[PDB]
């Protein structure tokens, strides 16, 4: 069976599956994981950062794509670079010929579109990676989830990568709470905390260890990293 | 169009068409090169699968890329004809814009470079060649001798072999060659070569050729006689013994 | 014929203090004879501490500072948000007019 | 998209055989037999009109083509694959040499071209060879009449007289009891009819039968007069009443 | 224009090319020489558009060079001279051409005879006793066509040449300041250092 | 090796497998056509299957209109004859172009044939699963039939039928030919030759037809056009009254 | 032999295209999806699985327009259909540019058909892996259509496909009995309600959203518009009333 | 995809040989036997004509011996449609180098030529290898006369006598036992016929089935002259060497 | 067969995976990082005695601030270095400063999955992952003295001390325990001469081991063989002195 359908992304099995896309998508859960919700003045990108040795720095997971738009990555960091680096052109594009900020629901369009043509055609590959997209628009905060299916969603909350089913219970539960805190940064931020920690296991969040995310009402996405996320342990 | 990536790696981390093509160097005949004091000598053993040949325009297996430089090899013989055209372009390329000559280690450079590039290119095959390359750098009377292989990887030896039977005459050379006093004569030099062929080539007067390369650009073959008389006063030496 | 260029007058002035600088420039906008615009901005603060100023044909101008501040944006993307230093934009800019040498 | 198949689907086996060329060949040897002969002031070729249902109208499908005014052709194997050889070598006759000499070519030039087009279908990237093999007859001022053959490698070769497809061993064989070099046009219509006959299972007559002739000038085919270096194509398809006055001398 | 001038004599082919090197209102150099050695027997020189003239002549001896250790051998004057026209002939319906005349004066070992090729930028070759390009022809030529003999000796070819370069000295409008001779023979090229007073 | 049967290369028999099956395909739709010539005119009729009831009747079809003189009824699936029918359409436009006179039914046939003959010479392009009869009443050839299949194969018929049941139809056919001694049917009218065509269809495949079980495709001198629902009851009313 | 299934555009012995008949298994995968031709218009609905509390709702909205007068919906693999109707854009865009007129539905059926076939002619490509419904209004009346990963397609009077499809063509087949005069555009938004509520049962373990869109020249003057408000939720009522 | 269908005509095997030039070799050797014999005044080319039949034109027929210059010329082993695709390069690249350099060009440098086109077909493009072997048989003013041999590897040597295609073993045994280096033309042309006719997988060597040429630089004029044989020179030339 | 950019069902790329086996089999390499600078070795690891050992080059200049060593199949490396030497070249001209350590490695990195026979996301020409990893060292006056491993996977990571090579397990487990924020630059030389020693084949000694460093000040230098024969004699001391 699968051995003889999964040679490549432009072949079907006899059950209508895409074997490639779904080892691509295996990728994303031996990933580190990573969290995401939103109020409706600020959303909140929080993630867990792996390391190699004791002697290795912890590799980054959030990326930065405009003043109001950001995403945080599970899997293979190059997929993450190559994608992110599409989006900041599309917000670039936006800016300079409509001087106009790219809408979050477009820029999840858009990166459907790119995925969907990976597994498709011959010779290319699936991207090996998840994305989690918040932003500001005209329109409010904004969280999505990216799949290198090529599916995209909009969500109030969610998590990807390892153990990730832990954070992702806690938020469908703590959703009421959340959802409503806002005017508050820092209330919103230890929510997401909250959910990651429940996805823990091997040890728990240090200063060095800890990657969190902003962007809101009056706040352009921002990242925190170390001492500036001691607070927060 | 063809661009199927025939070289890649293998679940051990082999480029199997890498390793093939060094095969492809044991099945060739065997090239030698030792590095004198004041010279370099490039020797190569003549196949006799079949006889009956005109040594007058057959191909020689030792080639001038510059008036200063040479270049012998063990494979495909067909494969070695690109090498030499390219590494020849080459160096008239530099002589028109650097405005001086190639020093030997910027050719191997070159050569080692080509062959890499048939290494992970689409469409193409490694060249089953390996080569040494001799000679004197502008303006230089330090010998300089460079061997190249299929991967792409290149170096320099006081002295060495590839081909079939490699192993054999390495082993010669390894304790036969000191580096404490290298042959300090054209003719001493070219006795250590022939010495070291003659333990794989089986009697071969017209079977073992021979060039000598001196400082600024003073290249020259020596003919079946010039060598006949070297093996000649070689075998006395077992002889007298 | 068709000429790709026009002049929209205006000037403006650099001065460089001991530890600060200044960059003046009028308001007026004009074609010919006629004013296009009593206040139409020809001085721009495009980050990291850098005010530019293209003057001469408008529409090159702006394009010009258009591309600049991009180029800041990209610097700090490809550099860890490090400060584009007036040494480095001055020469980056350098690139972006040679660019145009034709 | 885009053919993506640019490697050879001919290749060379262990034992030195090009598997798809003999493959062709044996398509060949399924064919409806054709035959060729050569006589001193002409050449005939023929081959039997295979209909493939009576409903079918036999004379909407030539098996023999004329190429220039004094060169035709016939085949046996895969019809298709010959119709499209026609069109390239009625092109080819005049972008590799009418548009540059001015004059139709020589046969042996064409036939070269011809084999050229089939040799290339057998090393070219992503094609099969062509499964038919020809008989091209002709004339032009130099060389006088000419057949020749061309297989699906390309290989060709020039004929007093020979046959292709089906019974072309039995037919072969035939042919080198009656030809003799002193054989006149209406000679070899008559040897090439006989032949046939022998490959033909049920009706054979005018409307079964296809062949045509390279021999003298027709001047009533130029469409012209007024200019006497001009006399017209020595090509020429019999006519199906033309063919049955000659069944009746068999 | 700059002066080249070539002769052929008995034994050898002699080139004579002026020193000048003329920027506007400066003479920027007066020791250049507009040459260069293409193989063992053959010499080329040439005039013409400031950068196109080195460019072409490098460019040429960099593939008689490469043609010769691909071979080992040396293509003979005539062979040379017919790859210089081919490569002026291409250049002349190119996007921008040439603009370079040049004298191939090379010894061809083979039948031991000294030869001597004019070939304009256009790809006009003629094989001739004496040549040159410009302006020089038109004072050279007239004298040449008097004082020239096939049997002259490299000697008697040299104090002909004197005698072409004394009238452009006291004719032509421009200082070329002198020129730079060399001789082509069956031995190879050498350059006559004392012409300023021989 | 055993890849001789996927692309098509030829197989030790010297047969191209890929060709064969696509011919499969063409049955795949279980639809019977046959076309016919008259005096001045050129039938072609199509049983008409339309199993589902939730279909617009209107928009199943396997008949087209190519040019305003040729007409082509396709026996097998519908994407890959509309395919057929779209080239078909550009091709027959471009000559006009590039010719100045209508393209003839014979030429567009041959046309079509040699394209297939390309997808089964070359192997990444896949031979269409269809055949396609082409008729008109050309203005030098009169009334014609051409059809072609996925081998690349093309020739003109008196008659001819294609489908499932096609030796059956083909026989009727034959042995009506062989006792009225001429090539056609000789009627001056294109509804006497209609309903020729539609009572042989019905002798042979042993079925009655009602309006909506047939599809009906006519060529005159300058035009083709197919018949609607009534058009065709007014063709079985009139058959009724001579059984 | 075996191995006919492998490869895309190669015949089996039987003349079919096996990767075709698999893309088509990820499309009875998917969600259910229907569509209603009326009196002066159509009407497309669909069925949103509720994956969890989470997703944001009314926000993940499937059904797409194409110029002004056109609607698309889809089961299968979502990207593949959105791949579908970005190409249809580009076709109704070229179009317009080049005749002036928008596109008539028909005209486009063909251009996103001829598309679809094109991905079942090589090996290099897979095929749609989405069964797409989609129509509206033109110079001559409303046109329905459905076309098939196989490039199929035709005119329809009602249409569904997905997981639940058999319940809304039994559905579907009742409203054309019953109604032999013709549906108008307010009736067929209800009765779709209704049917994707009843072809939920295939699916009924989890929740739900509804989502309907309508061109009608009367309703919406010929424009494509989604259903919003007062108008859903009466239909949503309509509903949840039949479905007990 | 494609790669399915690929051979990779172009790879090493675990030996280090190149699986398409060994398999064109063998069907090399299956080919009508050419042979190449150097003389001090002159060379000749002698070839066996594989599979003839009464009717064949032997007249109008060479598939064997073709002439590339005025000076130089081939002998054919293998796949003549192959050979006639190299021979046409080789003609043009002949007339190239006498348009540059207004000399013939040097024997070895066509030969090293069309050898290097046939080297390339080993490394890269994914195409099958040429089925041929040469025998070139030319003459210029640096190396007089002279014998060169290529196949489908590239790889092409010199010879004072040399044989290609089938039963070269026997035929290379049989020269290298009777040729000397002082030898004259017609004793080549006598040596070439005796080979071959015991070399033969026929009943007899009858002149229908031969071909032959010689490259001599006739005494009363001063240049080269080809001169491929009509039938009846053959059959002449047979009777002559006693071979009747 | 199966295309060079396919997965495994784990979510693998089989290439790069199969590509750092390959980077297990060579030979080993050293960095470590100090407040005084960044230290490079390697093993030369000739594969016989007449080989001219310092023709080995398996340590490499970018620019002054950076420098890198290499493991695997070093002729890979090649068109890595005259990439990352030409970005480094190249931000020069455009910007009149130094490029910073990350910069050029993110750069170097850029073209590790450039590869495949056609994928669909720009003009992948390269057939293979490189058979190599790296080790950039270098100073910057943002983040001062960095190491980074670069991998054919497109990812690096940056380290106070790392081993790549056949003998890295085991070295890397060395440097666990040896490591420390403030070792000094000397410290550092003596460290890296140590666990080359543990995990050569050979007897390390100043011709088949060689040292390099980078400082702010003096720039990247690679140490000539009389004076790493010393920094031997030094360290051989202090270990036979316990």
């Amino acid at each position: 069976f699968r051995n003889n359908y999964d040679g490549d992304t432009v072949t079907f099995s006899p059950t209508g599956r895409l074997f490639q896309v779904e080892y691509a998508l295996e990728a994303i859960k031996q990933g580190s994981v990573t969290v995401g919700l939103r109020s409706n003045t600020h959303a909140v990108l929080v993630a867990l950062k792996r390391n190699a040795d004791e002697l290795s720095s912890y590799q980054k997971k959030i990326i930065k794509c405009d003043e109001h738009m950001g995403l945080s990555l599970a899997g293979l960091a190059p997929d993450a670079r190559v994608l992110s680096n599409y989006l900041r052109q599309q917000c670039n594009y936006s800016s300079l010929v409509f001087n106009r900020k790219l809408a979050v629901e477009r820029a999840g369009h858009l990166l459907c579109d790119k995925a969907q043509k990976n597994t498709q055609s011959y010779g290319g590959r699936p991207y090996g990676v998840g994305l989690l997209i918040i932003g500001y628009d005209k329109s409010g905060a904004h969280l999505l989830e990216f799949q290198p299916s090529g599916n995209v969603t909009e969500l109030y909350g969610t998590a990807i990568g390892a153990r990730s089913q832990g954070a992702k219970t806690y938020l469908e539960r703590t959703l009421d709470t959340f959802i409503k805190i806002d005017g508050n940064p820092d209330e919103l931020i230890k929510a997401g905390v909250e959910a990651i920690s429940q996805s823990l296991r091997d040890e728990s969040l240090t200063v060095d260890n800890l990657s969190i995310a902003i962007v809101g009402k009056d706040t352009p996405f921002t990242i925190y990293d170390g001492e500036a996320v001691a607070k927060y342990i | 169009g063809y661009d199927r990536a025939l070289s890649i790696f293998s679940p051990d981390g082999h480029i199997f068409q890498v390793e093939y093509a060094l095969e492809a160097v044991k099945r060739g005949t065997c090239a030698v090169g030792v590095k004198g004091k004041n010279c370099v000598v490039l020797g190569c053993e003549r196949r006799s699968t079949l006889k009956l040949q005109d040594t007058r325009i057959t191909p020689s297996k030792v080639s001038k890329i510059d008036s200063h430089v040479v270049l012998s090899f063990s494979g495909l013989n067909a494969d070695s004809r690109i090498l030499i055209e390219k590494a020849r372009v080459e160096a008239q390329s530099h002589r028109l814009t650097l405005e001086d000559p190639v020093t030997v280690e910027y050719l191997t450079r070159y050569v080692a470079g080509v062959q890499q590039r048939y290494t992970q290119s689409g469409g193409v095959r490694p060249f089953g060649v390996s080569t040494l390359i001799a000679g004197f750098d502008p303006r230089d009377d330090e010998p300089k001798l460079y061997q190249t292989e299929p991967s792409g990887i290149y170096s320099s030896w006081s002295a060495q072999t590839i081909g079939r039977n490699s192993k054999t005459v390495r082993e010669f050379l390894e304790k036969n060659y000191d580096r404490k006093e290298p042959p300090a004569t054209v003719e001493e030099c070219v006795k250590l070569t022939v010495r070291s062929l003659l333990e794989v080539v089986q009697t071969g007067a017209k079977n073992i050729e021979i060039t000598v390369v001196k400082p600024d650009s003073d290249i020259v073959a020596l003919s079946s006689e010039e060598i006949n008389q070297y093996v000649t006063q070689i075998e006395q030496e077992k002889q007298e013994q | 014929q068709f000429n790709p260029y026009g002049d929209n007058g205006g000037t403006i002035l650099g001065i460089a203090g001991e530890d600060f600088a200044v960059l003046a420039g009028d308001t007026r906008n004009i074609t010919d004879y006629s004013i296009n615009s009593r206040y139409e901005p020809k001085v721009f603060d495009c980050g990291d501490n850098i005010v530019m100023s293209a003057n001469g044909f408008a529409a090159d101008g702006d394009a010009l500072v258009k591309r600049f501040k991009n180029s800041v944006k990209w610097y700090h993307f490809d550099h860890n948000d490090k400060k584009l230093s007036i040494n480095s934009a001055a020469r980056n800019i350098q690139h972006l007019l040679y660019g145009k040498r034709f | 998209m885009t053919d993506r198949y640019s490697f050879s689907l001919t290749t060379f086996s262990p034992s030195g055989k090009l598997g798809q060329i003999d493959y062709a060949l044996t398509a060949v040897k399924q064919g409806v037999t054709s035959l060729g002969i050569k006589a001193t002031n002409g050449v005939v070729i023929a081959t039997e009109k295979k209909s493939s249902s009576p409903l079918a109208m036999s004379e909407t499908l030539s098996k023999v083509s004329l190429l220039t005014p004094d060169i035709g052709a016939v085949y046996s194997g895969m019809g298709p694959d010959y119709r499209v050889l026609v069109d390239k070598s009625r092109k080819v006759a005049h972008t590799s040499y009418k548009r540059i000499y001015g004059e139709y070519p020589p046969t042996k030039l064409l036939v070269s071209e011809v084999a050229k087009i089939m040799q290339e279908a057998t090393q070219s990237g992503g094609v099969r060879p062509f499964g038919v093999s020809l008989l091209i007859a002709g004339h032009d001022e130099f060389n006088g009449f000419s057949l020749y053959q061309v297989d699906p490698s390309g290989s060709y070769f020039p004929w007093k007289a020979t046959a292709i497809g089906k019974g072309s061993v039995a037919a072969k064989t035939f042919l080198e009891k009656r030809w003799n070099d002193e054989l006149e046009l209406e000679d070899a219509i008559h040897i090439a009819l006989l032949t046939l006959k022998e490959s033909v299972e049920g009706e054979f007559n005018g409307d079964t039968i296809e062949l045509a002739i390279i021999g003298d000038e027709n001047p009533d085919l130029l469409g012209y007069t007024g200019i006497p270096t001009d006399k017209g194509p020595r090509f020429r398809k019999l006519t199906s009443q033309e063919i049955n006055d000659r069944l009746e001398a068999l | 224009m700059d002066i080249i001038l070539g002769i052929r004599v008995q034994d050898s082919v002699i080139l004579a090319s002026s020193k000048a090197v003329t920027r506007g209102i400066s003479v920027l150099k007066d020791s250049d020489d507009k040459t260069r050695q293409l193989s063992p027997h053959t010499l080329m020189s040439f005039a013409g558009e400031a950068g196109d003239t080195v460019q072409f002549a490098e460019y040429i001896q960099a593939n008689i060079q490469l043609y010769s250790i691909r071979e080992d051998y040396e293509l003979s004057p005539q062979a040379v001279s017919s790859f210089v026209r081919q490569e002026l002939a291409k250049s002349i319906r190119s996007r921008r051409p040439y603009q370079v005349n040049v004298l191939i004066g090379g010894y061809d070992k083979k039948k031991n005879k000294p030869e001597l090729y004019q070939i304009d930028y256009l790809g006009t070759k003629v094989e001739l006793p004496y040549g040159a390009h410009g302006y020089s022809g038109f004072y050279t030529f007239s004298l040449l066509d008097h004082h020239y003999r096939p049997d002259m000796t490299t000697e008697e070819g040299l104090d002909l040449l004197k005698l072409c370069v004394q009238e452009l000295e006291k004719r032509m409008p421009m200082d070329f300041k002198g020129v730079i001779v060399k001789i082509v023979d069956k031995d190879g090229i050498r350059q006559v250092d004392d012409f300023q007073a021989q | 090796a055993g890849y001789d049967r996927h692309i098509t290369i030829f197989s030790p028999e010297g047969r191209l497998y890929q060709v064969e099956y696509a011919f499969k395909a063409t049955n795949q739709t279980n639809i019977n056509s046959l076309a016919v010539r008259g005096k001045d005119c050129t039938v072609v009729i199509s049983q008409k299957k339309v199993p589902d009831k939730l279909l617009d009747p209107t928009t199943v079809s396997y008949i087209f209109c190519i040019s305003r003189t040729i007409g082509m009824v396709v026996n097998g699936p519908i994407p890959d004859a509309r395919n057929a029918a779209l080239r078909a359409k550009a091709e027959a436009a471009e000559f006009r172009y590039k010719y100045g006179y209508d393209m003839p039914c014979d030429v567009l046939a041959k046309r079509m044939a040699n394209l297939s003959q390309i997808y089964t010479q070359r192997a990444y392009m896949r031979p269409l699963g269809v055949i396609l009869t082409f008729v008109s009443v050309d203005e030098e050839l009169g009334p014609s039939i051409y059809k072609t299949d996925p081998a690349g194969y093309y020739v003109g018929y008196k008659a001819t039928a294609t489908g499932p049941k096609q030796q059956e139809i083909t026989t009727n056919l034959e042995n009506h030919f062989k006792k009225s001694k001429i090539d056609h049917i000789n009627e001056e009218s294109w509804e006497k030759v209609v309903e020729f065509a539609i009572t042989h269809m019905i002798d042979a495949l042993g079925t009655e037809f009602s309006k909506n079980d047939l599809e009906v495709g006519v060529a005159t001198k300058d035009k083709f056009f197919t018949l609607s629902a009534e058009n065709i009851e007014e063709r079985l009313v009139a058959i009724a009254e001579q059984d | 032999g075996t191995g006919y299934d492998l490869s895309n555009s190669v015949f089996s012995p039987d003349g079919r295209n096996f990767q075709v008949e698999y893309a088509v298994k990820a499309v009875e995968n998917g969600t259910t999806s229907i569509g209603i031709k009326c009196n002066d218009g159509v009407v497309f609905a669909v069925e949103k699985l509720i994956t969890s509390k989470l997703l944001v709702p009314q926000k993940n909205v499937k059904i797409q327009v194409v110029d002004r007068h056109i609607g698309c919906v889809y089961s299968g693999l979502i990207p593949d259909g959105r791949h579908l109707v970005n190409r249809g854009r580009e076709e109704a865009a070229s179009f317009k540019k080049l005749y002036k007129t928008p596109i008539p539905i028909p005209a486009f059926a063909d251009r996103l058909g001829q598309y679809v076939q094109a991905h079942t002619l090589y090996n290099s490509v897979r095929p749609f892996g989405v069964s797409t419904i989609f129509g509206g209004v033109d110079k001559n009346g409303a046109h329905l259509y459905m076309l098939e990963p196989s490039g199929s397609y035709w005119g329809y009077k009602g249409a569904a496909t997905g997981k639940g499809r058999q319940s809304a063509k039994a559905e579907l087949e009742k409203l054309v009995d019953h109604h032999p005069e013709g549906l108008s555009a307010r009736e067929a938004v209800k009765q779709a309600a209704k049917i994707i509520y009843l072809a939920h049962e295939d699916n009924k373990e989890k929740d739900f959203e509804l989502e309907i869109s309508w061109c009608s020249l009367s309703e919406t003057n010929g424009l494509h518009k989604f259903v919003k408000g007062d108008l859903l939720q009466e239909a949503i009522d309509f509903a949840q009333k039949e479905i007990n | 995809g494609s790669r399915r269908y690929d051979s990779r005509t172009t790879i090493f095997s675990p030996e280090g040989r190149l699986y398409q030039v060994e398999y064109a070799l063998e069907s090399i050797s299956h080919a009508g036997t050419a042979i190449g014999i150097m003389a001090s005044d002159g060379i000749v080319l002698a070839a066996e004509r594989k599979v003839t039949s009464t009717l064949l034109e032997q007249d109008t027929s060479t598939e064997k011996l073709y002439k590339l210059n005025d000076k130089i010329a081939v002998a054919v082993a293998g796949l003549t449609a192959d050979a006639e695709i190299l021979i046409n390069t080789a003609r043009i690249h002949a007339q190239n180098y006498l348009k540059t350099y207004n000399e013939d060009i040097p024997v070895e440098i066509l030969v090293r030529r069309l050898s290097d086109i046939k080297q390339g077909y080993t490394q890269h493009g994914g195409l099958r290898p040429f089925g041929v072997s040469f025998i070139y048989a030319g003459y210029d003013d640096r190396y007089g006369y002279q014998l060169y041999t290529s196949n489908p590897s590239g790889n092409y040597t010199g010879w004072k006598a040399i044989s290609v295609g089938a039963n070269t073993s026997a035929a290379q045994t049989l020269l290298q036992m009777d040729y000397k280096d002082d030898m004259k033309v017609d004793d080549a042309i006598e040596l070439a016929l005796k080979t071959l006719s015991k070399t033969t997988d026929s009943s007899a060597l009858t002149y229908d089935r031969l071909e032959f040429a010689t490259i001599r630089k006739g005494a009363n004029d001063g240049e080269v002259y080809q001169k491929i044989f009509k039938p009846q020179e053959i059959k002449d030339i047979l009777v002559k060497t006693g071979i009747t | 067969d199966r295309g060079v950019s396919t997965f495994s069902p784990e979510g693998r790329l089989f290439q790069v995976e199969y590509s750092l086996e390959a980077i297990k089999l060579g030979s080993t390499a050293i960095g470590i990082a100090t407040k005084e600078g960044v230290v490079l070795g390697v093993e030369k690891r000739a594969t016989s005695p007449l080989l001219e050992s310092d023709s080995i080059e398996k340590i490499v200049e970018i620019d002054r601030h950076i420098g890198c060593a290499m493991s695997g199949l070093t002729a890979d490396a090649r068109s890595m270095i005259e990439h990352a030497r030409t970005a480094a070249v190249t931000h020069n001209l455009y910007y009149d400063e130094d490029i910073n350590v990350e910069s050029l490695t993110q750069s170097v990195c850029d073209l590790a999955l450039r590869f495949g026979e056609g994928a669909s996301g720009e003009e992948r020409l390269m057939s293979r992952p490189f058979g190599v990893a790296l080790l950039i060292a270098g100073h910057d006056a943002d983040d001062g003295y960095q190491l980074f491993h670069a991998e054919p996977s497109g990812t690096f990571y940056r380290y106070n001390a790392k081993a790549i090579g056949s003998g890295s397990e085991g070295a890397q487990a060395e440097l666990l325990n040896e490591w420390h924020s403030s070792l000094t630059l000397k410290e550092a030389e003596l460290l890296v001469l140590k666990i080359l020693k543990q995990v050569m084949e050979e007897k390390l000694d100043e011709n088949n081991a060689q040292l390099s460093c980078i400082t702010k000040q003096d720039g990247f230098k690679i140490y000539d063989n009389e004076k790493t024969a010393e920094l031997i004699k030094e360290l051989k001391e202090k270990e036979a002195a316990e």
